């Protein structure tokens, strides 16, 4: 995330941490995610898209540092990594960039609640906020397009929702954004989500409820002036996710 | 105690 500010999981029960782990030693962060339900967290397809072996991912939740423990995490298989059937990329865009982990711990359960392990809501069929809504992202994302390392403490930040008109706009994404996909930006350009927060959770509150709205999914640069980030429209998706937690 | 999505507790 760049700019934003240094919060502790507390803040967003529900931010899953993605890694994997490398034949050597290392364990790398891979994308963020959000829990959905007690045995499923939801992200991004192209977080798994180069690597789809299940067996070589960890999930952790409760976390609210990158690489050092935080008291009541709970660490979690994938038992069932589910991508989305017709993800395409092109030049910048990914289409239908949302992915399912079923996840297991080493004793057979799923997630427990705890003050610092929560669930997100989903919205309600094709039901989203109107434009001009502030909503939050959260990660372990870079806080510079030029840095090459992640931070260690998560951040979050808030970012509004714009229009599809203004982001279908020829000098911001012109068609490369559909009805499928949520347009978020800061009004100065500042804060924003970047790589590594790709896959994590654009939360706000619908309803009266705090709903998983949005997955971080692509941009032009982090930061950049009419270059929103674009995240999945997962209001689109219930069948889909329907289809594969029931 | 049990998930109530969307709650933060603090
Ligand atoms: N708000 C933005 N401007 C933005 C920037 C990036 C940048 C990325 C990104 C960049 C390089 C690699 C990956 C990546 C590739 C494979 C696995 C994991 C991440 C990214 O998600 N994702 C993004 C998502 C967003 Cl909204």
């Amino acid at each position: 995330i760049i700019g934003g500010e240094f919060t502790t999981i507390e803040n967003q029960p529900w931010f899953a941490a993605i890694y994997r782990r490398h034949r050597g030693g290392s364990v790398t962060y891979v994308c963020g995610g959000s829990l959905m339900s007690p045995c499923w967290v939801i992200s991004a397809t192209h977080c798994f898209i180069d690597y789809p072996k299940k067996e070589d991912y960890i999930v952790y939740l409760g976390r609210s540092r990158l690489n050092s423990n935080t008291q009541g995490e709970m660490k979690f298989e994938v038992e069932n990594l589910i991508l989305h059937k017709d993800y395409s990329a092109d030049t910048l865009a990914h289409h239908n960039d949302i992915a399912l982990l079923k996840i297991r711990s080493k004793e057979g359960r799923c997630a427990q609640p705890s003050r610092t392990i929560q669930t997100i809501c989903l919205p309600s069929m094709y039901n989203d906020p109107q434009f001009g809504t502030s909503c939050e992202i959260t990660g372990f994302g870079k806080e510079a397009s030029t840095d090459y390392l992640y931070p260690e403490q998560l951040k979050m930040t808030v970012v509004k929702l714009i229009s599809h008109r203004e982001c279908q706009q020829p000098h911001y994404y012109g068609s490369e954004v559909t009805t499928k996909m949520l347009c978020a930006a800061d009004p100065q350009w500042k804060t924003d989500s970047c790589q590594g927060d790709s896959g994590g959770p654009l939360v706000c509150s619908l309803q009266g409820r705090m709903t998983l709205t949005g997955i971080v999914s692509w941009g032009r640069g982090c930061a950049l002036k009419d270059k929103p980030g674009v995240y999945t429209r997962v209001s689109h998706f219930l069948p889909w996710i329907r289809s594969h937690t029931k | 105690l049990k998930f109530q999505c969307g709650q933060k507790t603090l």
